[PDB]
């Protein structure tokens, strides 16, 4: 029950997981 | 980043990733 992501993959995940971004 | 420390340098739960989003 965990996730691990680094680099562009992590950025992509935040992009879909966050309704109004992560500026 | 806080999120890199939490989700890249360590694994994180999905709810933790979500907490790093802007609101």
């Amino acid at each position: 029950n965990s996730l691990r992501a680094c680099g562009p993959a992590l950025m992509d995940m935040l992009r879909v997981a966050c309704p109004n971004g992560f500026n | 980043r806080g999120v890199v420390d939490s989700c890249c340098r360590n694994s994180c739960s999905f709810s933790t990733l979500r907490a790093y989003c802007d609101s």
